[PDB]
RNA sequence: GCUG
C-alpha cells in the first residue's frame, strides 16, 4: 500500500526515496538510470522501487476525509 | 503487421472478458422480457366470458430502496451489501383489465422486484467516470455481471446444453440408434424422440401413455398412402428395405385413413386433467391438438397443415438408418453441437414461470370472486399481489436451486457466491463455464480436452478433483451469441434462389445433388448449388447486409446447409486471408490506434470475421502469416488469446510440462492480494490482504489487459536454486527470518461478527444494554472490558477470547444472549457499523483485523504450479551470500524442476535478473515472450554471467560453495491456507446429543473421525485392544442393562416386558449400537441379545 | 506383472483360495458375499442394508 | 488509513541516531523503563486543508497542509537527566525523509513510540550495517601472452577495468592492471580459444571487506565494536571454564 | 456517557440514544460508524 | 452418512488432532515433532503407582 | 486421511517442539504417499496402556520398516539425502582432516553423543593426507568400534557397465566389507526404496530393526550437511541444448519426416504390406508411431553424450533421487509424440484433429508428434495437443482414487 | 465451492 521503509533482503533504507524516484521520472530520467542516481546499485534493492504499485493515494480517494 | 496485437485490446473495450455475462442480462431487460408479456398475454376467465386481462408494455425500472411508507429515493451497491438489503428495482406493466363493464386501461402497475446485475444498463454504476465512482464506493476496476441479493453477491454460472431445435442422433444403452430435438419455442418447451426398440421405428413424447409407430403418426399428420412416405423417407434400396418391417405394422392393425390414425393417438393420449376443465376436446381433437403444438413444435403449421412436419419427421427417420448401418452417431462432445446459456436465458425461464404462475393465480381469484361474491365490480389491481414475482427470483438467486416443474426444469448449483480471495478470483469465476453432465465417471467423455474446444475454451484451465473436466473457463477473444431477428436471413435465402419444400415429392430430398437448407432447425427449402449459396451468404454478411454472427456451415455427408442465428454459440474474430494475403494491410492497423476506424469498422470492411466451431470445420485457420498456404482462408488475430485469464498470469506457459499449468489456474485463484480500492470500506465475512503487494517483474499481454499491476497480488523474492539444510525435500520452502521481520509476506486477515436486534410481533424488542460494572473496582467485569457505554464495542481495541462484542438481551423477561469473540488469537476492532435492514432491525456490523507474520508452515506458490510449505525460518547470517552482497530471501530445492519439468521458472529468474538491472519489465506471454539469448546479453553488460548462475559462499562455514548457484527475483504468492487456522486438537468437549458421539467441526470443538479404511489398517496389524479403545472408550461406551429371558434391554434392574427384575444384567455397548437396538425395535426388527458372563 | 506393480503370490494365493473354497468360484461382489458369510452384521454393514436385516429377522 | 499493526512496523525499522553503547538492556518485563534503558518519541499531525489554495488543486500538497507524516515529524521527549547528557540534535531519527504514512484532511496520527537497545539475531531491525560482506581478492593471471586483435576480446570478456591494452611494438598486447575490479562474471570460458589462454582464481587469505552502515553510527567504529564482542565472548567462557575447575 | 456516531457519506457526528432509528440529519444516509476508542492502546512494533 | 458407516463401522474419536504437516530432518524415524498447544489440550490419564508419584506431584 | 495401504497409520514417538506443524522425518513419507505442499495428518493418543503397548509393538515404524506385499523396504533415503549420498561417494570426492571432522560431526547428536567416533585412517597419505568420500559415508555404518553390526552388500548399481563387476569403468558396482563402502556410489539402488540390495535392509535383516534405524537417521544428518556446504544447483544453462544435439535434431527430424511421408503414399498411391492381425490406416498408423519414437530416443541419447559429467538434471537421474532420462530429453531435446489411449490424437473435427491442418492429413505433426523440446517452447498446436494427453492423466487419478477405494 |  504504501512504500516499504528498508529493503527486504539487504535491509537498506528504501522509504526516502519513492518521492525522489516519482520526480526523476516525471523528469526524462530513464527508470534505470533513475534508480541509479538514486544510487540503488544492488539488484534487490531496485526492484522495491520499480516493482512497487502505489495504492495509498487510490485508496484514500475512498477514505473519510 | 506487427500491430495484429492492438486488435485484442479494441475487441476487447467493446465485448470479450465480463461483457458476455452483461450484454446478456441487457437483452433480456430489453427485448425477451416483452417477447414474454407477448406470449403470455391476455388472461380470461371461465365464470364470465366479457373479463380479459392483457398486458400492453412491460418496463424494468431504475434500482431504488424505499426505507420508508412513499420515499422511493436511489440506493447504491456498497449500500445494499453493507445493510444486507437486496439490490433490485420495479417491474412496472401497462394493463387494459375488463372492470365493472368498460375497459379500464393502467399504465405503470409494479408487478414486483427484479434483481440487478451490477454494470449492467439499468445499474447506476454505468456511465460513471473515476471521480463519481469513489462517492458511490465502488472500484473502477470491478468485473460486473453479479447480483447483489441480501448483501451477497452471487453469480449465475454459464451452462453448457446441447442445442434446441436440432435433431440429435444418439445410440441407446441398448447400442440403438435413435434421435431427439428438443423445441424451444416462446410458448412451449418439449421432448420429442423416435426410437427402433424391435427394428421398428416408434415415435415417444411425454404426453403419450405408449410409443406410436411412426406410419401411423404420418397418417394422422396427412401423408396418406405408403409410398409418399416411404418417398420421402428414402428411395435407395437400403433405406426403403429397413423402413419395410415398420410398413407391415401399421397394415396389421387397420389405420388406412387420418381419422383412424387420430383416433388410435388419441386412446393413448395421458388425459391427466379431469377437474376444472370443463367438458370439451373430443379424442380425435386431442390428437390434431397434439400433432399441432406438442410434437415437433419449432415447425409451425400453418392452418393445420403437416406438410412442414412430416417431412422434417422424414428427415429424422432417414438420420436414424444411415447411422444405424455405419454406426455414425452423433458426437455429444463436439462444442458445435453444444450452446452454452448465459444469465439471460435462466432469468428468462425463471420469469417465464413466475409471469405464468402469476397470471394463474389472478384467474383462479377472479373465478372464485367474480361468480360469487357480489354485484359490486371484481378489479383485479386490487387483489394483484407484488410478492409472487419478487420473491421468486431472489430465493432462486439466493439459494442455487433451479426447480421449475412447468419445464421439468430441476437443476441445483446455478449460483455461486462471488470469490473475493483475489481480483483474479473474482475475474475467473464471471469466464466459468458449468457442464450438463456432472455424473459422468467415465475418464473419455465430457472430462477429456476436446480439440473442437480450441480458441472458445481455455485447454489448461481446469479445477483438478471431483470435476477435472466437468467445469471449463471462457478463453479472452470469445463472445457468446445472442438471438436475433431472422427476418432478413429468411429473405436472402428464398432470393439466393432456395426453392421451397411444400412444392416438392420427397423423392427430391434423395437425389445426390439436392442439398436441404435449415435456419435455427427450420427447413427453409433445396438447393441444387450449395456453394453459391455459402460463398454468396459471407460476401453479403462481410458487406454487412446481413448480421455479422449469422453462421452459415454446410455438411457434405448428409447433404444439409446450415444458417445459425440462434445464440448461445461461441463465436471468435479471424482475420481474413484473401490469395496468400491477409486483409489488415498494416495501415488499417495503424488507423485503429490512431482513431480513424474501431473495432466494427474493421467487420463490415471485410478486413475480420467472426466464425462458430461448426464455420471453423469449412475453413483453414492458418496461426502465423508464415504458415499462409493456398488452401488457408483466414488468420489467427493474436495466439495467446487461447489461453485464459488465470492461464495468462504464468509466465513462458509453454515451455512447462501441461499439469503444472493446471495447478497455477487454480492456486492463483486462492493467492492473498488486494481486492479493490474500496477494499477499506467493505465489511465482508473474509478479506484477506497483502501488507505490500508488487508488481511481477515478469509481466504477460494478459496481465496488461486484466489490469492486474494495477492491483497486484504477490511479492518479488530473491531466490537462491539450492539445496541447503534438508528442512527442504518434499516440496518444502527455507525463508530467512530478516525478510519476514522486514515485511516480507506480511498479511491482515479481516473477519466480520454480524448481530441483528429483532422487534417481535409482541411489541417486545431485543436491547443493548451497558456493560456490566463491578462496583468494587469501579470498572467492567473482564468479559465486557472492551464494550462502550451503549453495548457495542468499540473500534481500536484489542478483543481476547471470551470477551463480548456486543451485549444483547432476547425477551423470553430478558434473557442475555451476548456475541462472544472466539478466536484463538486476539484481533482488534477496526469499524463498527449500525444500519437498518430491508425491515429495520438494528443490524450491527464488526470488522476484525489480525495481522500474521509468515510463520513455518504457511503455504507460497511461484506461479509456475510449485506449491511448497515454509520448512525452515533462518536466520539472514546462516543463509549464504555472493560477493554483491543479496542473501536469497527463499531458498528452493533444484529436486522440484526435473520432474515437473518446469523449464519456465528457470527462465523467468533470468529474465526478471536481467529486467531488474537494465530497469525494464520482460514479456513472458504465451507463444511468444523474450528469448533466452537476448536475457543473456543484457546481464554480460551489466556486470552479470550470461547463465545467471553466479558464485557464492556459504554463510555458516565462511567459505566458497563447490557449485555455482542460480540466483534471480521471482514472484511469490501467500496462499489463503494458513497453519493457526488449520490447527485442531480435542480432548474431552461436546458430544451431539443424538449418537453422544463428537462434534465434526474445528469451530465446534469437532473430534476427528477413525473411518473403516484407518479402522481396516488397524484390523491388519492385529491389535485387538486398540480398536476397542478408539471406537468404544474414547468415542461412545456405554452400559445398558438388558434382561436374561427375553433378550431385550431394561431399565434400573427392570423389565416393564417380563416384569420380573430378577433377570435384568449389565453390558457394556458402544451408545451408538443401543441406538440402532432401540431403532430396530421400534421398528419391529427385535435384536434380541443373549448375555454370557466372561470365563 | 503388466502394470509393473509387483505382489507376492501368497496374497494371490489367498485371494483365490478364499474365492474358490465353497463349491464354486464366489465373486467378492455384493452378491458374493451372501453366498460367503453367515453372519448378519457383516453383510448388514455391507451394501443392502434394508433387505438383508429384514430377511434376517425373518 | 495506515492500519496500527502495520503502522507500528513502520516505525520499528526507522533507524535512530542515539548511540547504543551509552544506554544499557532493559530487563525482562520492566515495561515502564528508565532514563538509561530507553528513549521516548512522540509523533502527533493532523492533516487540514491549506486556507489558501488553488481552484484547479490537482496536486495533493497544494491542496493540503501536512498529507504526508515524514519522519522530520518525529519529537524526541527527553525522561530525567538525558537532555543534559544529550544535546540537541543528538538524539533524531537518522534518514529525516523516510515517509511513515499518508493523511487527508480531517485525519489525525497521535502516538508515543519507547526505543530500546536490542541484537540483531532478536529482530532485524536492530542490525546495523545495510550489508556487511567479505569477497577474497581476484587474481587473473595469463598463462601465455596474448597479442593482436584477441587482446581487444579478452578485453571485452572481463570487467571494464582490469584487462588494460597497451602497443609495446605498435602491437596490442594485454596485461591485468586492476584485478581488484573484476567481478567474476566468467565470460572468458565462453570463447573457446581465450579459454585456455587465461586462469581465473581467488587469493584464499587476502579478503576485501565491505561495510555499509545504516546511519547509526559510523562504520569504523561499527567494525571496532565488532572485534571487540567476539573478543567477549571468547572471554564469557573462559569465565566459566575458571568456575569449573 | 454520550455516545456519538459519524454517517458514512456526510461524515457529520449525530447523537442516537436507545431506540432511535439511525438517520443522520444533514443527510439521509442509514449507515452510521462508532468513533474510535479513547483508551490508550499498545503495539509491538516486532 | 448412514448409522452402519457413519456412526458404527467409523466414529468420529476424541483425543485427536489435525494439523500441517513439515519436515524435520533431526527427528530419528520413530519419532514426530507435536506442537505445545495440541501437547496441552490432549492429555494421557497416568495413576500414581509409586513409581510416578514424585514425578506426578510436580 | 486418504488411508491406502496397512502404513498410513502408524504410531509415533512424540517429542514436543515450539513450532506447530506436525514436523516427522522425509524418509517416512512415502509410506504416507505425503508430500509437503500444504498436507494436513491426524494424530491420535491411546488412552490405555494396552493400546499403548499394541501400537509401539505391532505398529511402531522400527517394526514396519518393510511392505507386507513384497517384503521390500518402504522407509528409506528420498531426494536430496540421495543425492548428497552420490555426490559424497563418487571417485573425485576427497577430503583433508578439518573437512572430514565436521561431516562426521554432524552424526554426534540424539544418543550418539555418548558414543566415541573412530575416524578412519586417511585413503591419501603423503603428497597430501586425504580421505576419501567413500570412507565418511561408511562411518553412518558403524559410527564408532564398540559398534556391532558388520554389514556387508555386494550388488550391481544402476549405470553398471556389464562387465569388470567391481573394476567398472563408470565406478557402479557396489561392495560394502566391515560396514565399508569399498566401491561405487550409492543411489535409489542401495540407499533407497522398493530394493531388497538396500544397505538398509541387510542391516535390518543381519543386525535388527534399531541398527537399520541409527543407520538412516545418521544418513539423515550427514547428507544435508555435506550438500549445503558442497552446492547443488539447477539452471536455464542445464536444460540448454548444445551444438551436437542441435544439428543431430535437424538430421534426425528430416529424415523421420520424410519415411513417413513414404508409408503415407504407400498407403494411398501403392499397395501398403500389412501385418497379419493388422489392416490398412492401422499399419500405417502403428509402424509411423514406431518411426516417431525411433526420433525421439535418437535425439535423447545425442542430448545424454553431449550433457556434462556435472548436470544437476543429469546426476538426478544417474542417482534416482528425482527424474529420469526421458524428463531430461523432453527438456533438451525434443518432446515425443503425445498419445491419447495408446494412440495419436483423434479428429475432433471431421477428418481433421484441428482447423490448422489439412482434412485427411495422416502426417506427423497434424496428429500430435511435438517436435519442439520444452527449452525451444511449444508452438500453439503443439501446446494443445500436449494439454489433451496431460488431461487425459489427471482425469484418470481423480477417477482411480474413487474406484481403488 | 475449495483445500488437503
Ligand atoms: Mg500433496
Ligand atoms: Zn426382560
Ligand atoms: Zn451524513
Amino acid at each position: 500500500m504504501i512504500i516499504p521503509v528498508r529493503c527486504f533482503t539487504c535491509g537498506k533504507i528504501v522509504g526516502n526515496k519513492w518521492e525522489a524516484y516519482l520526480g526523476l521520472l516525471q523528469a526524462e530520467y530513464t527508470e534505470g538510470d533513475a534508480l541509479d542516481a538514486l544510487g540503488l546499485k544492488r539488484y534487490c534493492c531496485r526492484r522495491m522501487l520499480l516493482a512497487h504499485v502505489d495504492l495509498i493515494e487510490k485508496l484514500l480517494n475512498y477514505a473519510p476525509l | 503487421v506487427e500491430e495484429k496485437w492492438r486488435l485484442l485490446p479494441a475487441f476487447l473495450k467493446v465485448k470479450g472478458l465480463v461483457k458476455q455475462h452483461i450484454d446478456s442480462f441487457n437483452y433480456f431487460i430489453n427485448v425477451e422480457i416483452k417477447k414474454i408479456m407477448k406470449a403470455n398475454e391476455k388472461v380470461t376467465s371461465d365464470a364470465d366470458p366479457m373479463w380479459y386481462l392483457k398486458y400492453l408494455n412491460i418496463y424494468v425500472g431504475l434500482p431504488d430502496v424505499e426505507e420508508s411508507f412513499n420515499v422511493t429515493r436511489p440506493v447504491s451497491p456498497h449500500e445494499c451489501r453493507l445493510r444486507d438489503m437486496t439490490y433490485s428495482a420495479p417491474i412496472t406493466v401497462d394493463i387494459e383489465y375488463t372492470r365493472g363493464s368498460q375497459r379500464i386501461i393502467r399504465n405503470a402497475l409494479p408487478i414486483g422486484r427484479m434483481p440487478i446485475m451490477l454494470r449492467s444498463s439499468n445499474c447506476v454504476l454505468t456511465g460513471k467516470t473515476p471521480a463519481e465512482f469513489a462517492k458511490l464506493n465502488e472500484c473502477p476496476l470491478d468485473p460486473g455481471g453479479y447480483f447483489i441479493v441480501k448483501g451477497v453477491e452471487k453469480v449465475i454460472l454459464i451452462q453448457e446444453q446441447l442445442s434446441k431445435n436440432r435433431i440429435i442422433v444418439e445410440a441407446d444403452r441398448k447400442g440403438a440408434v435413435g434421435a431427439s430435438v428438443t423445441s424451444s419455442t416462446h410458448e412451449k418447451k418439449s421432448r420429442t424422440n423416435m426410437a427402433v426398440k424391435q427394428g421398428r421405428f416408434y415415435l415417444r413424447h411425454n404426453t403419450l401413455s405408449e410409443d406410436i409407430p411412426i406410419v401411423i403418426i404420418f397418417k394422422a399428420m396427412g401423408v396418406e398412402s405408403d409410398q409418399e412416405i416411404v418417398q420421402m423417407i428414402g428411395t435407395e434400396e437400403h433405406v426403403m428395405a429397413a423402413f419395410g418391417p415398420s410398413l407391415e405394422e401399421c397394415q396389421k392393425a387397420q389405420i388406412f385413413t387420418q381419422m383412424q390414425a387420430l383416433k388410435y393417438i388419441g386412446n393413448k393420449v395421458r388425459r391427466q386433467r379431469m377437474w376444472g376443465g370443463g367438458p370439451k376436446k373430443t379424442k380425435i381433437e386431442e390428437a390434431r391438438e397434439l400433432l399441432a403444438s406438442t410434437i415437433l413444435t419449432h415447425v409451425p403449421v400453418k392452418e393445420f397443415n403437416f406438410r412442414a412436419k412430416c417431412i422434417y419427421t422424414a428427415v429424422m427417420v432417414r438420420r436414424v438408418i444411415l447411422a444405424q448401418g455405419d454406426n455414425k452417431v452423433d458426437d455429444r462432445d463436439y462444442y458445435g453441437n453444444k450452446r452454452l446459456e448465459l444469465a439471460g436465458q435462466l432469468l428468462s425461464l425463471l420469469f417465464e414461470d413466475l409471469f405464468k404462475k402469476f397470471n394463474s393465480e389472478m384467474k383462479k381469484i377472479a373465478d372464485q370472486v367474480i361468480p360469487k361474491q357480489r354485484a359490486a365490480q371484481f378489479d383485479v389491481v386490487k387483489h394483484m399481489r407484488q410478492d409472487q414475482i419478487t420473491n421468486g427470483m431472489v430465493n432462486a438467486i439466493s439459494t442455487g436451486n433451479w426447480s421449475l416443474k412447468r419445464f421439468k426444469m430441476d437443476r441445483q448449483g446455478v449460483t455461486q457466491v462471488l470469490s473475493r480471495l483475489s481480483y483474479i478470483s473474482a475475474l475467473g469465476m464471471m469466464t466459468r463455464i458449468s457442464s450438463q453432465f456432472e455424473k459422468t465417471r467415465k475418464v473419455s467423455g465430457p472430462r477429456s480436452l476436446q480439440p473442437s474446444q480450441w480458441g472458445m475454451l481455455c485447454p489448461s484451465d481446469t479445477p483438478e478433483g471431483e470435476a477435472c473436466g466437468l467445469v471449463k473457463n471462457l478463453a479472452l477473444m470469445t463472445h457468446i451469441t445472442t438471438d436475433m431477428e431472422d427476418g432478413p436471413i429468411v429473405k436472402l435465402a428464398s432470393n439466393l434462389g432456395v426453392e421451397d419444400v411444400n412444392l416438392l415429392c420427397g423423392e427430391e430430398l434423395s437425389y445426390p445433388n439436392v442439398f436441404l437448407v435449415f435456419l435455427n432447425g427450420n427447413i427453409l427449402g433445396v438447393i441444387r448449388d450449395h456453394k453459391k449459396l455459402v460463398n454468396t451468404f459471407r460476401l453479403m454478411r462481410r458487406a454487412g447486409y446481413i448480421n455479422e454472427f449469422v453462421s452459415i456451415s454446410t455438411n457434405l455427408t448428409d447433404r444439409c446447409v446450415y444458417i445459425s442465428s440462434d445464440g448461445g454459440r461461441l463465436c471468435r474474430p479471424y482475420i481474413i486471408v484473401k490469395k496468400q494475403k491477409p486483409a489488415v494491410t498494416n495501415k488499417h492497423m495503424e488507423e485503429l490506434a490512431q482513431g480513424y476506424r474501431n473495432f466494427e469498422d474493421f467487420l463490415h470492411e471485410s478486413l475480420v470475421e467472426y466464425l462458430d466451431v461448426n464455420e471453423e470445420n469449412d475453413c483453414n485457420i492458418a496461426l502465423y502469416e508464415h504458415t499462409i498456404n493456398k488452401d488457408t482462408t483466414h488468420l489467427e488475430i493474436e495466439p495467446f488469446t487461447l489461453l485464459g485469464v488465470c492461464a495468462g498470469l504464468i509466465p513462458y506457459p509453454h515451455h512447462n510440462q501441461s499439469p503444472r499449468n493446471t495447478y497455477q489456474c487454480a492456486m492463483g485463484k486462492q493467492a492473498m492480494g488486494t481486492i479493490g480500492y474500496n477494499q477499506r470500506n467493505r465489511i465482508d465475512t473474509l478479506m484477506y490482504l497483502l501488507a505490500y503487494p508488487q508488481k511481477p517483474m515478469v509481466k504477460t499481454k494478459t496481465i496488461e489487459l486484466i489490469e492486474f499491476e494495477k492491483l497486484p497480488a504477490g511479492q518479488n523474492a530473491t531466490v537462491a536454486v539450492m539445496s541447503y539444510s534438508g528442512y527442504d525435500i518434499e516440496d518444502a520452502l527455507v525463508l530467512n527470518k530478516a525478510s519476514l521481520d522486514r515485511g516480507f509476506g506480511r498479511c491482515l486477515v479481516y473477519k466480520n461478527a454480524k448481530c441483528t436486534l429483532k422487534r417481535y410481533t409482541n411489541q417486545t424488542f431485543d436491547k443493548v444494554m451497558g456493560p456490566m460494572l463491578d462496583a468494587a473496582t469501579r470498572k467492567p467485569i473482564w468479559r465486557h472490558e472492551i464494550l462502550d457505554a451503549d453495548g457495542i464495542c468499540s473500534p481500536g481495541e484489542k478483543v481476547e477470547n471470551k470477551q463480548v462484542l456486543v451485549n444483547k438481551s432476547m425477551p423470553t423477561q430478558y434473557k442475555d444472549v451476548p456475541i462472544t469473540y472466539k478466536g484463538a488469537t486476539d484481533s482488534y476492532i477496526e469499524k463498527v457499523m449500525i444500519s437498518s435492514n430491508a425491515e429495520d432491525a438494528f443490524l450491527i456490523k464488526m470488522l476484525l483485523r489480525q495481522t500474521r507474520r509468515p510463520e513455518i508452515g504457511d503455504k507460497f506458490s511461484s506461479r509456475h504450479g510449485q506449491k511448497g510449505v515454509c520448512g525452515l525460518i533462518v536466520p539472514q547470517e546462516d543463509m549464504p551470500f555472493c560477493d554483491s552482497g543479496i542473501c536469497p530471501d527463499i531458498i528452493m530445492n533444484p529436486h522440484g524442476f526435473p520432474s515437473r519439468m518446469t523449464v519456465g521458472k528457470l527462465i523467468e529468474l533470468l529474465a526478471g535478473k536481467a529486467g531488474v538491472l537494465d530497469g525494464r519489465f520482460h514479456y513472458g506471454t504465451a507463444f511468444g515472450g523474450s528469448k533466452v539469448k537476448d536475457v543473456c546479453e543484457d546481464l554480460v553488460r551489466h556486470g552479470y554471467n550470461y547463465l545467471g548462475k553466479d558464485y557464492v559462499t556459504s554463510g555458516i562455514t565462511g567459505e566458497p560453495l563447490e557449485a555455482y548457484i542460480y540466483f534471480g527475483p521471482v514472484y511469490y504468492q501467500k496462499l489463503k491456507h494458513m497453519v493457526l487456522d488449520k490447527m485442531h486438537a480435542r480432548a474431552r468437549g461436546p458430544r451431539a446429543v443424538l449418537t453422544r458421539q463428537p462434534t465434526e467441526g474445528r469451530s465446534r470443538d469437532g473430534g476427528l473421525r477413525l473411518g473403516e479404511m484407518e479402522r481396516d489398517c488397524l484390523i491388519g496389524y492385529g491389535a485387538s485392544m486398540l480398536l476397542l479403545e478408539r471406537l468404544m472408550i474414547s468415542s461412545d461406551a456405554f452400559e445398558v442393562d438388558v434382561c436374561g429371558q427375553c433378550g431385550l434391554l431394561g431399565y434400573s434392574g427392570w423389565c416393564h416386558y417380563c416384569k420380573s427384575s430378577c433377570h435384568v444384567s449389565s453390558l457394556r455397548i458402544p451408545y451408538a449400537c443401543k441406538l440402532l437396538f432401540q431403532e430396530l425395535q421400534s421398528m419391529n426388527i427385535i435384536p434380541r441379545l443373549k448375555l454370557s458372563k466372561y470365563n | 506383472v503388466n502394470h509393473g506393480m509387483s505382489i507376492d503370490r501368497r496374497h494371490v494365493m489367498l485371494l483365490s483360495d478364499l474365492m474358490t473354497y465353497k463349491g464354486e468360484v464366489l465373486g467378492i461382489t455384493r452378491f458374493g458375499l451372501a453366498k460367503m458369510k453367515e453372519s448378519v452384521l457383516m453383510l448388514a454393514s455391507f451394501e443392502k442394508t434394508a433387505d438383508h436385516l429384514f430377511d434376517a429377522a425373518y | 488509513i495506515v492500519q496500527d499493526e502495520i503502522l507500528a512496523h513502520r516505525l520499528g525499522l526507522i533507524p535512530i541516531h542515539a548511540d547504543p553503547r551509552l544506554f544499557e538492556y532493559r530487563n525482562q518485563g520492566d515495561e515502564e523503563g528508565t532514563e538509561i534503558d530507553t528513549l521516548q518519541f512522540r509523533l502527533q499531525v493532523r492533516c487540514t486543508r491549506n486556507p489558501h489554495a488553488a481552484k484547479d488543486s490537482s496536486d495533493p500538497n497544494e491542496l493540503y497542509v501536512n498529507h504526508k507524516v515524514y519522519t522530520r515529524h518525529m519529537t524526541w521527549i527527553p525522561l530525567g537527566n538525558q537532555a543534559d547528557l544529550f544535546p540537541e540534535g543528538t538524539i533524531r531519527p537518522v534518514h529525516d525523509d523516510i515517509l511513515i504514512a499518508q493523511l487527508r484532511p480531517g485525519q489525525e496520527i497521535d502516538l508515543l513510540m519507547h526505543c530500546v537497545k536490542g541484537i540483531g539475531k532478536d529482530h532485524a531491525k536492530f542490525s546495523p550495517v545495510a550489508t556487511a560482506s567479505y569477497r577474497l581478492l581476484p587474481d587473473i593471471t595469463l598463462l601465455e601472452p596474448v597479442e593482436g586483435e584477441a587482446a581487444e576480446e579478452l578485453s571485452r570478456c572481463f570487467s571494464p577495468g582490469v584487462i588494460e591494452v597497451q602497443e609495446v611494438q605498435g602491437k596490442k598486447v594485454a596485461r591485468v592492471a586492476n584485478p581488484r575490479l573484476d567481478t567474476f562474471s566468467r565470460e572468458i570460458f565462453r570463447n573457446e580459444k581465450l579459454k585456455k589462454v587465461v586462469r581465473l582464481a581467488r587469493v584464499r587469505d587476502h579478503y576485501i571487506f565491505s561495510v555499509e552502515s545504516t546511519g547509526v553510527l559510523p562504520p569504523d567504529v561499527l567494525v571496532s565494536e565488532a572485534i571487540k564482542v567476539l573478543m567477549g565472548k571468547c572471554r564469557r567462557f573462559l569465565d566459566e571454564l575458571d568456575a569449573v575447575q | 456517557q454520550p455516545m456519538i456516531y459519524i454517517c458514512g457519506e456526510c461524515h457529520t457526528e449525530n447523537e442516537i440514544k436507545s431506540r432511535d432509528p439511525i438517520r443522520c440529519r444533514e443527510c439521509g444516509y442509514r449507515i452510521m460508524y462508532k468513533k474510535r476508542t479513547k483508551r490508550l492502546v499498545v503495539f509491538d512494533a516486532r | 452418512q448412514g448409522r452402519f458407516r457413519g456412526n458404527l463401522s467409523g466414529k468420529r474419536v476424541d483425543f485427536s488432532g489435525r494439523t500441517v504437516i513439515s519436515p524435520d530432518p533431526n527427528l530419528r524415524i520413530d519419532e514426530v515433532a507435536v506442537p505445545v498447544h495440541v501437547a496441552k489440550i490432549l492429555t494421557f490419564p497416568e495413576k500414581v503407582n509409586k513409581a510416578n508419584i514424585n514425578f506426578l506431584r510436580k | 486421511q486418504p488411508s491406502l495401504h496397512k502404513l498410513s497409520i502408524m504410531a509415533h514417538l512424540a517429542r514436543v517442539k515450539p513450532h506447530r506443524t506436525f514436523r516427522f522425518n522425509e524418509c517416512v513419507c512415502t509410506p504416507y504417499n505425503a508430500d509437503f505442499d500444504g498436507d494436513e495428518m491426524n494424530l491420535h493418543l491411546p488412552q490405555t496402556e494396552e493400546a499403548k503397548a499394541e501400537a509401539l509393538v505391532l505398529m511402531g515404524t522400527k517394526a514396519n520398516l518393510v511392505t507386507p506385499r513384497n517384503g521390500e523396504p518402504l522407509i528409506a533415503a528420498i531426494q536430496d539425502f540421495l543425492t548428497g549420498a552420490y555426490l559424497l561417494t563418487l571417485k573425485d570426492t576427497f577430503f583433508d582432516r578439518a573437512k572430514a571432522c565436521q561431516i562426521i560431526a554432524s552424526i554426534l547428536v540424539g544418543k550418539d553423543e555418548k558414543i566415541k567416533v573412530r575416524l578412519p585412517p586417511p585413503t591419501i597419505l603423503k603428497p597430501v593426507t586425504l580421505w576419501t568420500g567413500k570412507q565418511i559415508f561408511s562411518v553412518i555404518l558403524r559410527p564408532s568400534d564398540d559398534n556391532p553390526v558388520r554389514a556387508n552388500l555386494r550388488t550391481k548399481g544402476k549405470q553398471y557397465c556389464g562387465k569388470g563387476e567391481d573394476l567398472c569403468a563408470n565406478d557402479s558396482y557396489v561392495t560394502i566389507q566391515n560396514s565399508e563402502l569399498m566401491s561405487g556410489s550409492m543411489d535409489k539402488g542401495t540407499l533407497g526404496s522398493g530394493s531388497k540390495n538396500n544397505i538398509f535392509y541387510i542391516l535390518l535383516r543381519d543386525w535388527g530393526q534399531n541398527e537399520a534405524a541409527d543407520a538412516m537417521s545418521r544418513l539423515a544428518r550427514l547428507a544435508p550437511v555435506y550438500l549445503s556446504n558442497r552446492g547443488f544447483s539447477i539452471g536455464i544453462g542445464d536444460v540448454t541444448p548444445g551444438q551436437g544435439l542441435l544439428k543431430a535434431k535437424y538430421e534426425l527430424l528430416n529424415a523421420g519426416y520424410k519415411k513417413c511421408d513414404e508409408y503415407i503414399e504407400a498407403l494411398n498411391t501403392g499397395k501398403l504390406q500389412q501385418q497379419p492381425g493388422c489392416t490398412a490406416e492401422e499399419t500405417l498408423e502403428a509402424l509411423i508411431l514406431k518411426e516417431l519414437s525411433v526420433i525421439r530416443d535418437h535425439a535423447g541419447s545425442a542430448c545424454l553424450r553431449e550433457l556434462d559429467k556435472s548436470n544437476s538434471p543429469l546426476t538426478m537421474a544417474l542417482c534416482g533421487s528425482k527424474g529420469s532420462f526421458i524428463n531430461i530429453s523432453q527438456m533438451i531435446a525434443c518432446v515425443g509424440q503425445q498419445a491419447i489411449s495408446g494412440s495419436r490424437v483423434p479428429d475432433g473435427f471431421e477428418n481433421r484433429s484441428l482447423p490448422h491442418f489439412e482434412k485427411h492429413s495422416k502426417l506427423p505433426a497434424a496428429k500430435g508428434f511435438v517436435a519442439n523440446s520444452f527449452y525451444s517452447g511449444l508452438t500453439p498446436t503443439e501446446f494443445f495437443f500436449h494439454t489433451m494427453a496431460g488431461r487425459e492423466g489427471l482425469v484418470d487419478t481423480a477417477v482411480k482414487t474413487a474406484e481403488t477405494g
